[PDB]
């Protein structure tokens, strides 16, 4: 009986530890959600610079087509 | 008969003129290539801006 009183005290300490672990795991997952948001923002910035490469790539090809002229209308696209 | 060394001096002057003119020809060609690269560069730059003029 008194030994079992000490046993339940051990279990009390264990439960306190477990509660802290549970709280920490919840906080961990919360941080993962926040992390995912920031990573999405990063990818957005990368997409922006991909747009920049699209600009210069079209520039280069447009010039090369004019530069490679070795033997029209004005219809273009103006968003 | 009268301008023998004078014509020798002329030969030297035209030689110097040939040197300077070759440098002019070369350097002008260098600048021509330079200008053509930067011209086509900014040309295509204007073309991209001329096509998709940003807000």
């Amino acid at each position: 009986s008194p030994a079992l009183l000490a046993r339940v005290n051990e279990k009390k300490a264990e439960l306190e530890n477990l509660k802290e672990l549970r709280d920490l795991s919840a906080a961990v997952a919360a941080q993962m959600e926040a992390l995912e948001q920031k990573l999405s923002t990063l990818s957005s910035g990368t997409e922006a610079i991909a747009t920049v490469l699209a600009n210069w790539h079209n520039v280069l090809r447009a010039i090369s087509m004019a530069s490679a002229k070795i033997p029209p209308q004005t219809l273009v696209r103006i968003p | 008969n009268a301008f023998e060394p004078a014509f020798a001096e002329l030969a030297d002057a035209v030689a110097d003129l040939e040197a300077n003119m070759m440098h002019f020809q070369l350097m002008h060609e260098s600048l021509a290539r330079f200008s053509e690269s930067f011209a086509s560069f900014l040309y295509g730059l204007n073309m991209n801006a001329f096509c998709v003029d940003f807000p």
